[PDB]
């Protein structure tokens, strides 16, 4: 099996900048049958380059492919707003076709610390017997962020989940939401509920909390 | 013009087999290679295999050899992907994709690479039963009242299957809105949150209502979110 | 090497 390596997996670049994406094969790609695809969130992949350097009619000429053997490159002359997406290379130089793991090209922008908010469970949910505590990290950059749940200062594990939005099309930030869930009974055995946040844009952890029943 | 149309999303129990169809129109169904590619949530693309209808020539990826069958019905220009012994890890969007061609029209020389893609088909492998979500408020913090930015939202929890849509004030409010990807809880039910930040001063000159729609359970809630008032 | 991906080219 031919392994296609796409490194780095993420490139943070400025609008209008040039972009070069590398795709290296574990072994020679038959007849240079290497292809590149673009995929935006929620959409199906789209062919950009085939045969290592051929560009189908319709694809912007700012995209070009080069290389042969085991070293291929996808070049984007200048990044338009719609070019920030994920790029996959694929080899079909033999019956067993394979894709690389993809490279995400995102918008680089000034560091932005997250605005943190904590929400206690609604009385409506409490009546149902469960308690969900939510923590929101709003409009931060870069994407790397970490959330720790502490109840009465005890680190929580296995009772929370989170998800992150796609990069905002207007301000290029990310937002993250984390939910801590406990049964009503367990929720009422503790007092201080806190969400501790760490991010490149914070010189020290930011903690937001509330006290049950206050 | 080549258009590939796939069958709708489907929930499948573990151990069962799923069948996904892809109906083609335009170009030539019989003489171009048709492949299937899947993508698990948050993961990359993976070629599963393909078929050349004219001579029923199949080609499967080793990883799926023994669990997959790809067939093509030339009388309807429909290709089929069958995947057996389903496991939760098979939960993914499955796409059919036909080889592209060179030159004008859609009957030129085949290029091998995938130029035509279907809209994809989300296959969810789970033992969960359809269920409507409860919609709870994420009330604006009272400790922000005067001046500044306030955050509020809605918690849409315990629903199955995907998807759920959320809008604010019937679509009139979009600025500052963040509707997060759902998470799959240990119970096998989904949960998502939608939030919005607004000027704290607007908490008295504007109402906030999240409009939640979960078609499978016919759950359609318009939840008003306001400051919670408490005594003492 | 018999590339399944080259078959439709041969037939065309």
């Amino acid at each position: 099996e031919i392994v296609l390596t796409q490194s780095p997996g993420t490139q943070s670049l400025s609008p209008g900048e040039r972009a070069t994406l590398s795709c290296r094969a574990s072994q020679s790609v038959g007849n240079n049958k290497l292809a590149w695809y673009q995929q935006r969130p929620g959409q199906a992949p789209r062919l950009l380059i085939y045969g290592a350097s051929s560009r189908p009619s319709g694809v912007a000429d700012r995209f070009s492919g080069s290389g042969s053997g085991t070293d291929f490159t996808l070049t984007i002359s200048r990044l338009e707003p719609e070019d920030f997406a994920v790029y996959y290379c694929q080899q079909y130089g033999q019956s067993l076709s394979t894709f690389g793991q993809g490279t995400k090209v995102e918008v680089k922008r000034t560091v932005a610390a997250p605005s943190v908010f904590i929400f206690p469970p609604s009385d409506e949910q409490l009546k149902s017997g469960t308690a969900s505590v939510v923590c929101l990290l709003n409009n931060f950059y870069p994407r790397e962020a970490k959330v720790q749940w502490k109840v009465d200062n005890a680190l929580q594990s296995g009772n929370s989940q989170e998800s992150v939005t796609e990069q905002d099309s207007k301000d290029s930030t990310y937002s993250l939401s984390s939910t801590l869930t406990l049964s009503k009974a367990d929720y009422e055995k503790h007092k201080v509920y806190a969400c501790e946040v760490t991010h490149q844009g914070l010189s020290s952890p930011v903690t937001k909390s509330f006290n049950r029943g206050e | 013009q080549v258009q590939l149309v796939q069958s709708g999303a489907e929930v499948k129990r573990p151990g069962s087999s799923v069948t996904v169809s892809c109906k083609a129109s335009g170009g030539s169904f019989s003489t171009y290679a048709l492949s299937w590619v899947r993508q698990a949530p948050g993961r990359g693309l993976e070629w599963m295999g393909g078929v050349i209808p004219l001579l029923t020539i199949t080609n499967y990826a080793p990883r799926f050899q023994g669990r997959i069958t790809i067939t093509a019905d030339r009388s309807t220009s429909t290709a089929y992907l069958e995947l057996n012994s389903l496991r939760p890890e098979d939960t993914a969007v499955y796409y059919c994709a036909r080889e592209g061609t060179t030159g004008w029209g859609w009957l030129g020389k085949p290029i091998g690479a995938f130029a035509h893609w279907g809209q994809g088909t989300l296959v969810t492998v789970s033992s969960a039963s359809t269920k409507g979500p409860s919609v709870f408020p994420l009330a604006p913090s009272s400790k922000s009242t005067s001046g500044g930015t306030a955050a509020l939202g809605c918690l849409v929890k315990d629903y199955f299957p995907e998807p759920v849509t959320v809008s604010w004030n019937s679509g009139a409010l979009t600025s500052g809105v963040h509707t997060f990807p759902a998470v799959l809880q240990s119970s096998g039910l989904y949960s998502l949150s939608s939030v919005v930040t607004v000027p704290s001063s607007s908490l008295g000159t504007q109402t906030y209502i999240c409009n939640v729609n979960h078609k499978p359970s016919n759950t359609k809630v318009d939840k008003k979110v306001e400051p919670k008032s408490c005594d003492k | 090497g018999w590339n399944w991906f080259d078959i439709t080219n041969w037939g065309k």
